[PDB]
RNA sequence: CGAUGUCGGCUCAUCACAUCCUGGGGCUGAAGUAGGUCCCAAGGGUAUGGCUGUUCGCCAUUUAAAGUGGUACGCGAGCUGGGUUUAGAACGUCGUGAGACAGUUCGGUCCCUAUCUGCCGUGGGCGCUGGAGAACUGAGGGGGGCUGCUCCUAGUACGAGAGGACCGGAGUGGACGCAUCACUGGUGUUCGGGUUGUCAUGCCAAUGGCACUGCCCGGUAGCUAAAUGCGGAAGAGAUAAGUGCUGAAAGCAUCUAAGCACGAAACUUGCCCCGAGAUGAGUUCUCCCUGACCCUUUAAGGGUCCUGAAGGAACGUUGAAGACGACGACGUUGAUAGGCCGGGUGUGUAAGCGCAGCGAUGCGUUGAGCUAACCGGUACUAAUGAACCGUGAGGCUUAACCU
RNA sequence: AAUUCCUUGUCGGGUAAGUUCCGACCUGCACGAAUGGCGUAAUGAUGGCCAGGCUGUCUCCACCCGAGACUCAGUGAAAU
RNA sequence: ACACAGGUGGUCAGGUAGAGAAUACCAAGGCGCUUGAGAGAACUCGGGUGAAGGAACUAGGCAAAAUGGUGCCGUAACUUC
RNA sequence: AGGACCGAACCGACUAAUGUUGAAAAAUUAGCGGAUGACUUGUGGCUGGGGGUGAAAGGCCAAUCAAACCGGGAGAUAGCU
């Protein structure tokens, strides 16, 4: 359903009065503005796309530019579409802004986690490390054995080997919220998120729930 | 894996490094310029430049630490008497990179870098 | 934390004083306990008088670790060696009578009332 | 580990395909000295945008 | 960081004594408990601190009936409630872990005057 | 037999179901709890040690369970080398002897830079029918799916008692997986300090080099687990074993022949990720180009001049992006990197001077000095006027309209 | 038992659990007196077993420092 | 076979610390080893540190870690004294 | 005094790793044994192949030893490929 496009400011704590500590991300959810609106005729879908803004004037190509002549009249850094559900809420320039989770308690965050490159064995699949000492031979940290022999022939699909880890969108699936605080767009959930600090993420509530 | 990390190695040790460093930054002082690599240059100007804003200030302190921090007293010496004034009011930026070809020997790129005065 | 082949100090008046964990009880594969949980023990030291001897298999429960407990405050508390209390096998009560050092608040569960009424501190 | 069948030229080709070089195609001038030079670099005679370098 | 920077002076307090390594000093820890909520004290020697604002903490050791018990304490905590000192120790380091293998007579710590 | 390396272990697995646990049922010599046997079911899960070279086995101690098999008795161009088929030596035994034992005993070289298939990642080319920048749909594919204990129902149903539920709710754990450094910690040869030997800066003082970073104590950022957040689901559809309603053949009966209803961790979907080379190459929005002329064998023809758009590429400053490509930000109409300013963090009272003391040393100036990757600012330095690529309205036939 | 197939013989000790080890039993398959028998202080880069300390051997790996691997320039192999 | 990390007899031999011709830093003297420049990925090689546990590893404490000096005190069974 | 003790030069080669188209047709690094003696080493000499030498391993005799190397009988023979 309907959800909002953030950055992520960092990594905090809330004392509470009965002497419990929250980890919380910060995140921060500024106006984002509706540049589009996709129904069952033109498209075949209903959803509707929205911008957050803060970019420079002198990096839009003219093709983006001309698509924000919609009634929005404002660049932002990207674009994104969430499918819209039943209820038929005001699409054109509407300008949502962080109080649609001012009575939603779970939300699921999506984000590009962090860039490892390298992955390699061990690291990214758990893999157990062969010893040490006991005359192992130039054999520590490489995987082992691939395949069985002659009668398979071959090297199953979906093989657990080394190659790239992280830098790819990951989902949370219903975290909790903290505190959701107006005049300041800012929406405070506790645990983790994924990505670095200033990564852009897609707030969204709970499906779960 | 490198994630917010300063430095370059130089594929050297930390003691030839900051050797190498030490006896650059010497001769960059004594010449106003110098021919070096590019990445060797862009690694000089965060040693060169801090012992210039040490010197604006003379005392003998200051003194004492750019001795530890050069191991020279004529480059020493030539701080806190030209290199002070001659900056002073300049807040930084006290050298410029050149990029100047590559080297016959290695094709390795090469860059002059020098005081931005210029002995003017 | 305490695993397997683990030596304990005893904080109660059985007369054991050493103790070697062997069996960390509950779930399979777990690798360690922590305070609060039992713990399979045999005996080591066991001091003549006494109330066991050497050789014995029962239980016992960790009530000091070096590693410390954090719980929702945020601090931790940590001692200076690994210490548990003999219970007996099969009704799972303690055998001695006295507690020796301080006890931690994750012993308050009902179970270990007892252990809690005697510790000196905690 | 070694070959079991004599690679082809037609192979050894289709290898090579990725190994063309590539040319700057792209030589600024300085509207003082005139010279043609590497972009970003100085000039062969010592000028770089318009000023002369290694001089007073 | 402007923004968790505002968000965590929200939380900081002004009541920290300025305590420093090698001073006993004596917390006041509230226990929680279903009506019968009341202070605990903890005296003992702090042995290290850790400086982040509103993440700062500190360590206590207390050395009761043989062992060492130490405590960490978050000093922007509302269960610690309050903090006094009691000795000035001049130690000229700032974190005291080799007392955790001096003990003894040797555990002591020469007061600081002024 | 012009060579297919053999037992066990390690690492990594994948299939079957004759099912060990979990799930659904019939019967019971099933009162309850707990059991026995059979049927359906392969989604997930399925132990650490002692002894032995030991797979197996016995033992101790857990678990819901510690399944049976195939895969060259899976797996040495992945590892090991304990057993076992070389050369040394000894015991028992056989032989006159050289020697032998499928008896024992101590010791005893494990090579290979990956061409092709395969697999894990990441790119270039062309295509998709004018070109370009974005957002999507989703054919298809992959991931995931485990389970204990405690409490309520309830000391209730059941039972003489002991004992003790089905169904339905709540909480907290084990193993596993994903993410992230707010906390607790590790590291932190780029920060601070102590100290041994020796050399040097003319000497004192103060510093630097070398000795594994000389040794050692702390510790920023980043990365990290032991640290802390989350997950497995609910729901829906069609079913397996099974249970049925109505109902003839066969006046009764019958779950079946016509018809109708339930029914499981299996199947489809629901959850997450990839995904239009999906050549069946899809959809939506936006942006750019609308000048002449010559020739021929006269049709998706060739050529001269003028023109060069949208955008791209290249170059430079770079990144919590990265083997290289790629990807992201910025290029003076700028905070992209470095420097500088302020702060923070770490270390722990710098040097010089003064006082006390014969001196080592102590006290004041002084929580001083220094301080990497961090935070907030600042054009001081470096990111150039340009050049390069990419064009000039986009085929034919038919169908519905304007002529 | 450097000797014993049956065999991990039986008993005792050690461990929590000991086909190994130590002490006995004697049913010595198939010990035995210069192809020497039984002991023996000291000695051993000798074989077996146990304990203290110590530890990344391990539960379970994490970070860091250098040399390669990777990219650019020069030279330039090999088995098959 | 090479401008090859191998082998090759004799003589001289300074300072500080040190028992020392060991070891560390130096003097006289001689050298930086005849491809470089970048980057800072798996994996390999050579090293440093490591929370809690401390042989659970393994055929086997293999390898690592640990002990380590001078003076004085003190020191068991057994013994060929 | 000692085929005495610890430990450099010197002589060896017990463990591990690396290397295995090597830096090297047995070496490098870290440990390890002896180190006044049955010790080690330079120069020269003698023992010659069914022979020599051997604190004995069928070991060594010019990177070759259950019978060295060079030349010849010799185009040995090969019911075998
Ligand atoms: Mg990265
Ligand atoms: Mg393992
Ligand atoms: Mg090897
Ligand atoms: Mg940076
Ligand atoms: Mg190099
Ligand atoms: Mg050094
Ligand atoms: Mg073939
Ligand atoms: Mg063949
Ligand atoms: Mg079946
Ligand atoms: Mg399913
Ligand atoms: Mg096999
Ligand atoms: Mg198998
Ligand atoms: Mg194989
Ligand atoms: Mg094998
Ligand atoms: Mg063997
Ligand atoms: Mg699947
Ligand atoms: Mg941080
Ligand atoms: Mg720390
Ligand atoms: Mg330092
Ligand atoms: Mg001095
Ligand atoms: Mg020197
Ligand atoms: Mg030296
Ligand atoms: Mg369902
Ligand atoms: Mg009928
Ligand atoms: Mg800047
Ligand atoms: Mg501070
Ligand atoms: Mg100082
Ligand atoms: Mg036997
Ligand atoms: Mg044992
Ligand atoms: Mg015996
Ligand atoms: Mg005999
Ligand atoms: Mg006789
Ligand atoms: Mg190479
Ligand atoms: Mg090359
Ligand atoms: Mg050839
Ligand atoms: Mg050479
Ligand atoms: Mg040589
Ligand atoms: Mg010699
Ligand atoms: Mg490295
Ligand atoms: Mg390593
Ligand atoms: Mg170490
Ligand atoms: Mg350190
Ligand atoms: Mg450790
Ligand atoms: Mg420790
Ligand atoms: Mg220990
Ligand atoms: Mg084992
Ligand atoms: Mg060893
Ligand atoms: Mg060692
Ligand atoms: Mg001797
Ligand atoms: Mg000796
Ligand atoms: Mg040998
Ligand atoms: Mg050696
Ligand atoms: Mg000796
Ligand atoms: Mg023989
Ligand atoms: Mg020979
Ligand atoms: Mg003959
Ligand atoms: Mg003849
Ligand atoms: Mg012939
Ligand atoms: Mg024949």
């Amino acid at each position: 359903m309907i959800g909002l496009v953030g950055k992520k400011v960092g990594m905090t704590r809330i004392f509470t009065e009965d002497g419990v500590s929250i980890p919380v991300t910060v995140i921060e959810v500024e106006a984002n503005r509706v540049t589009q609106v996709k129904d069952l005729a033109n498209d075949g879908y209903r959803a509707i796309q929205v911008t957050t803004g803060a970019k420079k004037a002198n990096r839009v190509t003219k093709p983006e530019a001309g698509h924000f002549a919609k009634a929005g009249v404002e660049a932002g850094r990207g674009l994104w579409e969430f499918r819209l559900a039943e209820g038929e809420e005001f699409t054109v320039g509407q300008s949502i802004s962080v109080e649609l989770f001012a009575d939603v308690k779970k939300v699921d965050v999506t984000g590009t986690s962090k860039g490892k490159g390298f992955a390699g064995t061990v690291k990214r699949w758990n893999f157990r490390t062969q010893d040490a000492t006991h005359g192992n031979s130039l054999s520590h940290r490489v995987p082992g054995s691939i395949g069985q022999n002659q009668t398979p022939g071959k090297v199953f699909k979906g093989k657990k080997m080394a190659g790239q880890m992280g830098n790819e969108r990951v989902t949370v699936q219903s975290l909790d919220v903290v505190r959701v605080d107006a005049e300041r767009n800012l929406l405070l959930v506790k645990g983790a998120v994924p990505g670095a600090t200033g990564s852009d993420l897609i707030v969204k509530p709970a499906v779960k729930a | 894996m490198r994630h917010r990390k300063s430095g370059r190695q130089l594929n050297r040790n930390s003691s030839h490094r900051q050797a190498m460093f030490r006896n650059m930054a010497g001769s960059l002082v004594r010449h106003e310029i110098i021919k070096t690599t590019l990445p060797k240059a862009k690694e000089l100007r965060r040693v060169v430049e801090p012992l210039i804003t040490l010197a604006k200030t003379d005392s003998v302190a200051n003194r004492r630490l750019a001795f530890a921090r050069t191991r020279d007293n004529e480059i020493v010496a030539k701080l806190f008497n030209e290199l002070g004034p001659r900056f002073a009011s300049r807040a930084g930026g006290y050298t410029r990179i050149l990029k100047c070809g590559f080297r016959a020997g290695d094709n390795a790129p090469m860059a002059y870098i020098e005081l931005v005065d210029r002995s003017e | 934390m305490i695993q397997e082949q683990t030596m304990l100090n005893v904080a109660d008046n059985s007369g054991a004083r050493r103790v070697m964990c062997i069996k960390v009880l509950g779930g399979s594969h777990r690798r360690y306990a922590g305070v609060g949980d039992i713990i399979k023990i045999t005996i080591k030291e066991a001091i003549p008088r006494g109330k066991v001897k050497k050789g014995d298999v029962l239980k016992a429960v960790v009530v000091r670790t070096k590693k410390g407990v954090r719980r929702p405050d945020g601090s931790v508390i940590r001692f200076d060696g690994n210490a548990c209390v003999l219970l007996n096998n099969n009704s799972e009560q303690p055998i001695g009578t006295r507690i020796f050092g301080p006890v931690t608040r994750e012993l308050r569960s009902e179970k270990f009332m007892k252990i809690i009424s005697l510790a000196p501190e905690v | 580990a070694v070959q079991q069948n004599k690679p082809t030229r037609s192979k050894r080709g289709m290898r090579r395909s990725h190994d063309a070089l590539t040319a700057v195609t792209s030589l600024s001038v300085d509207k003082t000295s005139g010279e043609k030079h590497l972009r970003h670099h100085i000039t062969a005679d010592g000028y770089y945008r318009g000023r002369k370098v290694i001089a007073k | 960081s402007n923004i968790i920077k505002q968000l965590e002076q929200e939380q900081m307090k002004q009541d920290v004594p300025s305590f420093r390594p090698g001073d006993t000093v004596e917390v006041k820890v509230w226990v929680v408990e279903g009506s019968k909520k009341r202070l605990q004290a903890f005296e003992g020697v702090v042995i290290a601190i850790r400086n982040r604002g509103l993440h700062s903490a500190f360590t206590v050791r207390k050395i009761s009936n043989g062992e060492g018990v130490e405590r960490v304490f978050q000093t922007h905590s509302p269960v610690v409630d309050s903090i006094s000192v009691k000795r000035r120790g001049a130690v000229r380091k700032a974190k005291l872990y080799y007392l955790r293998e001096r003990t003894g007579k040797a555990a002591r710590i020469k007061e600081r005057l002024n």
